[PDB]
């Protein structure tokens, strides 16, 4: 419900700290979620640059993009 | 900050929370082995206990939500 800024984060936190949309398909195909290369390629390149224990340490939850309803 | 380990999990419910799909064990330890990064193994049992019916808005208290000692 917050799209593939966790999967970001997985890859960050064990294998590589600026993951990409290729590292997110990797992340969600392992489990069979399906994902558009370009929502990820998205959410990465907004991710792209933070640190990513730091965002989540205060942020399990509503992870970068909260919800959007409507 | 967190162990990356509980963090890892944390995040492996997260993707099982974005299509909301099944939540195993062996569904979290696939993410897990999946990033590369490994996870205090009673996080993905508690993890798969209880994510099949509370929130990863639960993680943030994660049964304590202790700060300093």
């Amino acid at each position: 419900a917050m799209r593939y800024v966790a999967s970001y984060l997985l890859a960050a936190l064990g294998g590589n700290s600026s993951p990409s949309a290729k590292d997110i398909k990797k992340i969600l195909d392992s489990v069979g979620i399906e994902a558009d290369d370009d929502r990820l390629n998205k959410v990465i390149s907004e991710l792209n640059g933070k640190n990513i224990e730091d965002v989540i340490a205060q942020g399990i939850g509503k992870l970068a993009s909260v919800p959007a309803g409507g | 900050m967190a162990s990356v380990s509980e963090l890892a999990c944390i995040y492996s419910a997260l993707i099982l929370h974005d299509d909301e799909v099944t939540v195993t064990e062996d569904k979290i330890n696939a993410l897990i082995k999946a990033a590369g990064v490994n996870v205090e193994p009673f996080w993905p049992g508690l993890f798969a206990k209880a994510l099949a019916n509370v929130n990863i808005g639960s993680l943030i208290c994660n049964v304590g939500a202790g700060g300093p000692a």
